[PDB]
């Protein structure tokens, strides 16, 4: 796969034996309420499509799940209130 | 129809030159586009 330090040869610079020496090593909740209104929509995203895809199915809108975040806001402290809430 | 013997050899003529046409062409081709083959296989530059 294009991208991957592959093995090769020393002459002919035919492939040989890869490997990716280059590995995982890359990548690194009371607040459920905090800015009011932002409670119920991520609420809504969060867990109506992981609980219960019916209110949506079967009124064929789709399940919310995904939100478009804008904002000392708190990216991640709703991430974590949603961490109590996803499973 | 004396002619047809001397048009007979002039076709085992064009017989001979086609197959050293095939040799020539063919037979040296091997090696030639084999080189060539070699040249792109065994191993991107500008004009």
């Amino acid at each position: 796969e294009e991208g991957m330090r592959v093995g090769v040869d020393r002459n002919k610079y035919q492939i040989h034996i890869p490997l990716p020496p280059k590995i995982d090593p890359t990548v690194t909740y009371s607040d459920v309420g905090g800015c009011k209104e932002q409670i119920e929509k991520l609420r809504e995203v969060v867990e109506t499509p992981l609980l219960h895809p019916e209110r949506f199915v079967n009124l064929g809108i789709e399940p919310p799940k995904g939100v478009l975040l804008f904002g000392g806001t708190g990216k991640t402290l709703c991430a974590r209130a949603v961490a109590n809430r996803t499973d | 129809r004396t002619r047809l013997l001397d048009s007979e050899i002039k076709i085992m003529k064009s017989e001979v030159l086609r197959v050293t046409h095939e040799l020539q062409a063919m037979k040296d081709k091997i090696k030639e586009n084999s080189e060539k083959i070699k040249v792109n296989k065994t191993l991107v530059s500008n004009v």
